[PDB]
């Protein structure tokens, strides 16, 4: 009778950065409360050659928030004749997100990219204009589950800090391990997931198949 | 929570999923939602697992006590009158939609109870969150006097329709055949495999911190 | 969330935790709450995350223009007065932020607690956050204004620990800064597993309390 | 929550207020608070209520009154100052709360020493003795029993001491530190009392 | 749902749709709403499905209790021998008929069964019932038990359920004082079909039950409506 | 505009080898009362696109005006066959208007479906807004978009909206094969509509099946016949 | 289950041993701790360990009842009470308060004690893990491996799923459950002021209190 | 209230009861509900009385504005001369008839007037209207404007108001594709009378208005109903 | 609203509480309130919360414990006394509020000196240091920083002085009068401190 304008379409976006890269992975399932709209709705939209954004909130807001942000970025490129750095984009997204503080986007965003020679970097937001650099972040339905997993392997409470080195290949396998754990433990996590690897030269869109339940 | 059942030529077939959820997440992938009432009648339920699990236990033992004082096998209609009166007293609070099916001196009969105490005799039904998904494939393929084998795999499709299309239902499917002589309850029946299996990586022995260790040996 | 400041003998010691938790879940544990408002003035976040990260960095924009048109450095009293007014325009809009602006200006060392409802106040020992009461409690029993730098940061670290100890929403790394007569330095971008350092020095038991 | 007391005589007006900062309601924040807004033209404006609204309202009154006295070389009369404050408080009343309680006081060449009492609802009226906050229920009776015609300044402070040791003894939150503003003999004298 | 009752010359006819809808979704098609209380009277139940079913269970218990209680001791009617289609025109008209245990000494009045409901659901219980059956003294009769236990004897016809309002004036026009069995069947069949064409509580098959002096015959009809205009 | 008192029902849109096939019951119900049983809920907003329907009829009638006049404005400023708006263009326009209404609180309760052929390789550069053989479409030139009233938009191979999103969706998800032929698509859609007759209260027979092929938009009114499962026994 | 008195309870099964763990916090309000000795793991029996999580009033009040009935059962029996008999008792005890619930989420951990001959010259046999988990109205969510409850039930499910392996000995099992708990408590701000892992075998019982982060 | 519209062979007939009730009390009997918009079309208004009356006032202003706007300049149909009871059986049948200004060059289409309503009451305004009149292109036609501005052309008949549901199936049965004027009058008279017999929003006299190609005739009927059963 | 502080050492237990009577919330009513309920068996029970419920609950506990110690010539153990108090508090919890905060303390031959902390919801648990009321947010930190193992009685009172001058300085209602109950050396010593 009141028309609450906020629904959660579920899905989780996983971010994990390394010394010279960053891995952004997300599912593709788009679902209503307990039924399923579609089995392939990408939550990750590339922004520049070396900066992509993933959002795991309400899909109507996500489509327009990414579309608004690429519209701003391309407008920035034309007026200033150079692709914005991720720090520039991250700050700009903070303004856009906070520009509607009193009717906030129902989307949680993770921004990944490279700024230095490599310096794999990653930002995470909470629906309103706030961002902190993180070594690993995940948002969405699986945020509650994956974040403990990422902590135990990236940072350490372990007595001896084993696996101090972290090659790119193992980190990809680790995210496939994580995103599969959320799939079989979370209701809304998807069935086909896209894994991005923003390396020095560009981005890969290698796809992984998950459970369909 | 996708349960279903249908009446066959001389037996009733009950199928159910295996998944219990806190609502955002899943507790276990293997929960026996089928229940033994007597040797010749079985029940499956949905709704809150608290009221659902006790009521079947209360129903099974009342039936068994009845089957002892009386010296005949329990009637399917006896449990329907027993549950619905129990459910009617608690106006709608004991929310548990239950399908119970079995055989008695009459034909193989299946009843769909409802949380408010209403019941109805059906040839086929389905409850839970995936009921609508499971009921669709049931209607498109149900016939009268299906053979046990043919009706058994129809439930497999009936449940798997709710397994895949509904978020709140998933896991293995389990079936019960409630033929006159005895039952056949198959605990695993489906849910295919070959995903990316997690590599087991156990942390080594010298981990943790353990300020104190109060070891003692009992006998 | 925890925040401190001293205006001790020869500077100001601002100290914060590094925990950002939504509801009952810890979203992040490496957030930076101190903000370079100015070369001499630095603020602090508390309460709502974006409602102060945005406005303090918006406040830094206002100061930069003012410091450039007048080519004199702004004062903490003026910086705080600017912030409290703009936060007052959003009374009923649900903002929530407790900011402690501390810095050095021509009129000595100044501190100003600023709250979301235009609550500007001049003082010596402000603290804000969910665990502020415990942080206040330690400082009131140890504050001297005659402390030298070595034991001023120790007191600040001691207070942040005990606040994060008693408070559920306060924790993570401990940041303790120091404001000079010209700029500031980052004395402690530190740790928080030192429960087993201050009290219960030897890990032997569970530290009954 | 915070106590404002005012007393008017034939040759004096004394304004009393606790120096407490109730903010962060679980605790105090400052032990020497600033609620008084002294105006240039031998006037004062004492505010109670929320600390956030005291700065926004009281400072705004001070600028407008000062602007009036600079555009016009005169000094704005206390009656003008009192009823202009009520107007602005009532103007915002139906648009913004401003839960602030005023106690207008000043000296005027034509009307002498005047005290004005204002509620958060703009209920301005001149009085010989005022009391705001929850402490009004406990200091108004002293202001009646021990006050008579043509008091001198010293006796008035003795009355105010009698009110202060009452809030300490009987009031819920025992306010201990108070600040006065004695207006007499063309002076605005400030003194802090404790206990 | 919808529920009709028509009193024709030598009996009473009860019809209903067969659908229990739960908020624009049908929990089940083909749900019985003409429930047998005793061999000579039946009940049409509407309203909340949970309440109506649990009332009927109580009444059957009362009906059994009072049927064998008013059984006279000895033997009666020693020498007396007082005794006495539609042929699938409506497609898929299933059918069977059973006969009473006549003279009506044992079975009790319909008016007796009727105020069981008032005595039972003069409460905060939402169900509207229509009672119809044969009786020794008052030949054929039709009681409409309203929402709060308000019975009135309907001497012509009774309607209830959501779809009743859609045929309130259709039935008031086609009714005649003494209709034959064939006319009453067609009238009660078309009343339901029209109450189903324009109501989203339209059943599936429709169940028509006829109570006569010496037998009850039950039909189930599977048909739809196609106006030509 | 506030509360869907005059609602439609589910519409089903699937793409087969000759184009799009979209079907819908011709009934609009006044709550629990089938007030109208001859309203149409599939509009032609372009020679190659069609528009779905669900929920309140007033809002979807208003939306039809916006899309209709958007077409004519395109048709006035049209020089060649490639200037015509694709079905994807209208989908991104219906998505925007639903979203704009969602920022406000007047969401015009609907579940619009936009379907059509997203290509100009089959010539129709002779437009008659006011009144041969089919071609094989690669299934990538066909667009079937969906727009929830929250603004949720996506495209697929079989978009079922309204209430068929529980019954017809399960049938399609295990029966829809690529490049289905003409009559095989209908028997699949008919099987989906029959189930909704038994299991949806606010649904009926008298379907309106619309197909979008290389020749344009067609129309026909079946009277699909549900009768199964033998519940008559008593 | 409440944020008030935030606490979690975890249990895990090894090759021939089971480990039950909890956090020791007792938070008065949501974000206010008052004690770090509040062990939520109780010894119902020699091989029946129950873990109560939730409001501490109902944690203690239920524990008194459980201890009052297990002792009454055992004493009247002259026989050690087994888990699956005790586990079902806990299910019915919670249900008896269906409309005035005990706001707890119990965990029952302990060996199952089969009783075949084990030899021509033996009497009793090997043991079985028997993990199980409930909720406030007593739904027997029995599971063959790790079971969790508490405010970090969702935080614990993710970590346990990605770290638990099929069978482990006493040394191996303790490390996994400790890592599954420490790094899950560090993501909760209303629980985890010190853990207490209690791994027990058929022969011995090991109590360890980890050096958990206290924040 | 109740409101009917029947399309017969050579015209459209609108009928309504005449009563504005305000919570089981009639504020006034004999309230006009067949309102004239233009010489060739009339409006049946229902719902909230305040809203419907103020919509009609707006539409008459639009109708006047568009009638004289679509007036062609010169003289037309120079030489063309294209031209063409119930006798108080229903007691107290008042009556008068007026003639058009024919050829329909000036007066505008009914479909034009119809979507004025949608364009006007696509709002938070509760009123359901039925539009009926003659038109040059589409001969006789009957639009039903629903509660939120949902027009659909009704080619057979349209009903609205509270009492519509009571004759929903009565009218669907008695309807024929091409009824004569006498049959249509009797049908529309009996539809209202039955919608009045069993609805507490039953009017007093009932006003029937007939729109034809060249004239409009208006009747007011004062009668009740007495079934014999 | 009222502050209860408890400190437990190896050879002492000291219970502190303000002597205020908050009743008639606009004001204080008594400056020397009685919240302590000393039990015969070297036990004490300190109650906070509403004054009406303190008398009904605390007095009821005292009779039952005394009745237990008269029916049975023993002295009821502190562990029994603590967990019997929690039982009754939880027993009434779902039938009558009793918004009272307990601080159980006593001396036992077998278990030594024990302190127990209880919320209005019966959340009994043994602690080495307790703090109730709104003043707990301001005295718990001193009880951690300045408390170490095996304190002596004199140092504990020095700690309590440190807490008291904190509530005066920072707490909203500056409670000035406090009453202690020192249990040590088989004695129950009572002393009143101020400021
Ligand atoms: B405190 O717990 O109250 C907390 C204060 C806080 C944390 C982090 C940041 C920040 C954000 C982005 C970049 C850098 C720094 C600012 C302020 N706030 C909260 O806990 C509340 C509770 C739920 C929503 N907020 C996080």
């Amino acid at each position: 009778k009141r028309w609450y304008p906020y629904i959660d379409n579920g899905g989780t976006v996983i971010g994990l950065t390394g010394k010279d890269y960053v891995i952004l992975a997300a599912d593709t399932r788009l679902s209503l409360s307990y039924s399923i709209y579609t089995r392939f709705c990408p939550k990750i939209s590339k922004l520049t050659d070396k900066c992509i954004i993933g959002s795991s909130g309400m899909q109507s807001d996500i489509k327009t928030l990414h579309s608004l942000l690429q519209k701003k970025i391309q407008l920035f490129v034309l007026e200033h004749s150079h692709y914005p750095d991720i720090h520039v984009i991250a700050r700009l997204l903070c303004v856009i997100l906070y520009s509607r503080r009193f009717f906030p986007y129902y989307a949680f965003n993770i921004l990944a990219g490279v700024d230095e020679n490599n310096k794999g970097v990653l930002y995470n937001y909470d629906s309103v204009g706030s961002y902190c650099e993180a070594t690993h972040s995940c948002v969405g339905s699986g945020s509650q589950l994956i974040l403990p997993i990422l902590d135990n392997r990236v940072e350490q409470k372990n007595q001896l800090i084993k696996n101090t080195n972290f090659n790119l290949g193992d980190d990809i396998n680790f995210v496939k391990d994580a995103i599969t754990s959320a799939t079989e433990r979370d209701i809304y996590t998807g069935d086909k997931t896209l894994i991005y690897v923003i390396d020095k030269m560009g981005i890969n869109v290698n796809t992984l198949d998950l459970k369909q339940d | 929570t996708t349960i279903c059942g249908l009446v066959c030529q001389n037996a009733v077939i009950l199928g159910a999923d295996t998944r219990a959820t806190e609502g955002p997440i899943v507790a276990d992938k293997n929960c026996s939602k089928l229940h033994y009432i007597s040797k010749n009648i079985w029940c499956a339920g949905a709704g809150v697992a608290g009221d659902l699990e006790h009521t079947t236990l209360w129903l099974q033992h009342n039936v068994e006590l009845h089957r002892l004082n009386t010296n005949t096998q329990p009637r399917v209609s006896m449990c329907v009158s027993r549950l619905t009166q129990e459910l009617f007293k608690y106006q709608g609070y004991k929310v548990c939609a239950i399908v119970l099916g079995g055989v008695d001196v009459n034909g193989p009969q299946l009843y769909g109870i409802h949380p408010h105490g209403s019941s109805c005799l059906l040839p086929f039904t389905a409850l839970g969150s995936g009921s609508l998904n499971a009921m669709a494939v049931l209607e498109a393929k149900y016939r009268d006097n299906m053979t046990i084998e043919e009706g058994k795999n129809l439930v497999c499709e009936a449940i798997c329709a709710g397994i895949f299309n509904d978020l709140g239902s998933g896991g293995n499917v389990d079936i019960c055949v409630i033929t006159k002589d005895s039952y056949q309850h198959i605990r695993p029946y489906k849910e295919p495999n070959m995903r990316l299996y997690h590599l087991p990586h156990p942390t080594i022995y010298p981990k943790g911190t353990t300020p104190i260790l109060s070891e003692k040996i009992e006998y | 969330t925890t925040t401190l400041a001293f205006k001790f003998k020869d500077g100001i010691i601002v100290a914060v935790d590094s925990r950002a938790s939504m509801g009952s879940f810890i979203s992040s544990q490496n957030v930076e709450k101190i903000i370079e408002i100015n070369k001499n003035i630095l603020g602090t976040m508390a309460g709502g995350a974006a409602d102060c990260l945005y406005w303090e960095k918006y406040l830094g924009k206002i100061i930069k223009i003012y410091e450039l048109r007048n080519n004199e450095k702004i004062s903490v009293r003026a910086a705080s007065t600017i912030l409290s007014n703009i936060l007052y325009q959003y009374k009923g809009y649900g903002l929530c932020c407790g900011i402690i602006l501390s810095g050095y200006d021509h009129t000595g060392f100044n501190m100003f607690y600023v709250d979301d409802s235009g609550k500007k106040v001049e003082g010596n020992l402000f603290s804000c956050g969910s665990g502020s009461t415990y942080a206040y409690s330690i400082l009131d029993s140890a504050y001297d204004y005659n402390l030298n730098l070595d034991q001023a940061v120790e007191l600040a670290r001691n207070a942040i620990y005990h606040a994060t100890f008693r408070d559920g929403g306060s924790g993570g790394k401990v940041r303790v800064f120091h404001i000079h007569k010209n700029g500031y330095d980052k004395i402690i971008e530190g740790e928080d597993v030192f429960d087993l350092h201050y009290h219960y020095t030897n890990p032997e038991q569970k530290d009954q309390y | 929550m915070d106590t404002l007391i005012g007393l008017r005589g034939n040759n004096f007006v004394v304004l009393a207020a606790d120096t407490y900062s109730i903010n962060s309601i679980i605790k105090l924040k400052n032990d020497d608070n600033t609620k008084f807004y002294d105006i240039h033209g031998n006037k004062c404006l004492l505010l109670g209520g929320s600390i956030g609204d005291r700065l926004q309202f009281g400072e705004f009154i001070r600028k407008n009154v000062h602007l009036y006295q600079y555009q016009n070389n005169t000094d704005m009369f206390v009656k003008s100052f009192a009823f202009f404050t009520r107007k602005n408080l009532a103007y915002y009343l139906r648009r913004n709360p401003f839960e602030v309680n005023c106690l207008i006081a000043g000296y005027d060449k034509k009307d002498g020493y005047q005290l004005y009492w204002c509620d958060y609802l703009s209920n301005m009226d001149s009085v010989n003795k005022g009391a705001h906050g929850y402490g009004a229920y406990l200091v108004s009776a002293i202001l009646d029993k021990y006050y008579h015609e043509n008091l001198t300044v010293d006796e008035a402070l003795d009355i105010f001491k009698l009110c202060f040791e009452e809030l300490k003894k009987r009031f819920l939150l025992t306010q201990i530190n108070y600040e006065l503003r004695i207006m007499y003999d063309n002076k605005v004298e400030t003194q802090y009392v404790t206990v | 749902t919808t529920i009709i009752g028509i009193i024709y010359d030598n009996g009473v006819m009860l019809a209903c749709d067969s659908r229990t809808s739960s908020g624009t979704f049908i929990s089940n098609k083909c749900s019985r709403k003409i429930n047998r209380i005793n061999e000579n009277l039946y009940v049409c139940r509407s309203g909340a499905s949970a309440h109506s079913q649990k009332i009927i269970e109580i009444i059957k218990h009362y009906c059994v209790s009072m049927k064998n209680e008013n059984r006279k001791k000895g033997r009666f009617h020693e020498g007396e021998t007082i005794y006495d289609d539609n042929n699938l025109v409506t497609k898929n008209k299933y059918f069977y008929e059973d006969k009473f245990n006549d003279y009506n000494p044992l079975v009790e009045n319909v008016a007796h069964i009727t105020k069981k409901i008032i005595y039972t659901n003069n409460n905060f219980l939402s169900c509207a019932l229509i009672f119809g059956g044969y009786d020794k003294i008052k030949k054929q009769q039709l009681y409409a038990v309203n929402l709060n236990g308000s019975i009135i004897e309907k001497h012509d016809f009774a309607v209830s359920g959501s779809g009743s309002i859609y045929i309130q004036s259709y039935l008031q026009d086609k009714y005649k004082k003494f209709m034959t069995k064939k006319e009453c069947f067609n009238l009660i069949l078309n009343c339901v079909k029209y109450a189903m064409h324009n109501d989203n509580s339209s059943g599936g098959l429709i169940r028509i039950v006829n109570i006569t002096k010496s037998f009850v015959e039950e039909f189930t009809v599977v048909n739809t409506q196609m106006n030509f205009q | 505009t506030l509360g869907p008192v005059v609602t439609g029902t589910s519409v089903i849109a699937i793409k087969y080898k000759h184009g799009i096939m979209i079907a819908a019951d011709r009934k609009a119900s006044y709550g629990s009362y089938a007030k109208f049983q001859n309203v149409e809920r599939i509009f032609k907003i372009n020679n190659k696109t069609v528009m779905g329907f669900s929920g309140e009829l007033a809002d979807a009638q208003y939306l039809h005006e916006l899309l209709t006049r958007k077409n004519i404005n395109n048709l006035s400023e049209k020089k060649r066959k490639e200037d015509m708006y694709t079905p994807q263009h209208y989908h991104s326009y219906v998505s925007r208007v639903f979203y704009v209404r969602k920022n406000r609180i007047d969401p015009l309760f609907n579940n619009i479906i936009i379907a059509g052929i997203n290509s100009q390789k089959y010539d129709n550069n002779d437009d008659n807004v006011l009144l041969e053989e089919y071609k094989e479409i690669h299934k990538d030139d066909l667009y079937i978009g969906f727009v929830d009233m929250h603004g949720t938009n996506f495209c697929d191979d079989y978009i079922t909206t309204g209430y068929a999103r529980y019954f017809a969706l399960t049938l399609l998800r295990d029966h829809y094969k690529d490049n289905m032929t003409e009559e095989e698509a209908r028997i699949l859609i008919n099987e989906c509509l029959r189930i909704l007759y038994f299991r949806d209260a606010t649904s009926s027979n008298f379907i309106q099946i619309v197909k979008v092929t290389s020749k344009g938009v067609e129309y026909e009114e079946p009277y699909i016949l549900p009768c199964v499962l033998n519940s008559a026994d008593y | 289950i409440y944020n008030y008195n935030g606490g979690c309870v975890l249990g895990m099964s090894g090759s021939n041993c089971v480990a039950i763990a909890c956090d020791l916090r007792l938070g008065a309000n949501t974000f206010t701790t008052v004690s770090t000795k509040f062990s939520k793991i109780f010894k119902m029996n020699n091989n029946v360990y129950v873990g109560l999580s939730g409001l501490a009033t109902d944690i203690q009040t239920l524990y008194e009842i459980l201890r009052y009935r297990v002792n009454l059962y055992e004493v009247r029996q002259d026989a050690e009470m087994d888990v699956e008999c005790f586990a079902n008792m806990l299910s019915s005890i919670l249900y008896s308060n269906r409309f005035s619930p005990y706001f707890v989420n119990p965990i029952v951990v302990g060996f199952k004690l089969k009783h075949y001959v084990d030899e021509e010259g033996e009497k009793k046999v090997n043991y079985e893990p028997y993990l199980t988990a409930y909720d406030l109205i007593g739904a027997k969510c029995e599971t063959r491996d790790f079971v969790v409850n508490g405010v970090t039930s969702e935080q614990l499910f993710g970590m346990c799923e990605s770290l638990y392996v099929k069978d482990q000995d006493e040394n191996g099992l303790f490390e996994t459950i400790s890592q599954c708990l420490l790094s899950a408590l560090d993501r909760d701000c209303i629980s985890g002021w010190g853990a207490e892992v209690l791994v027990l075998t058929p022969e011995k019982i090991i109590k360890k209190k980890l050096k958990a982060r206290m924040d």
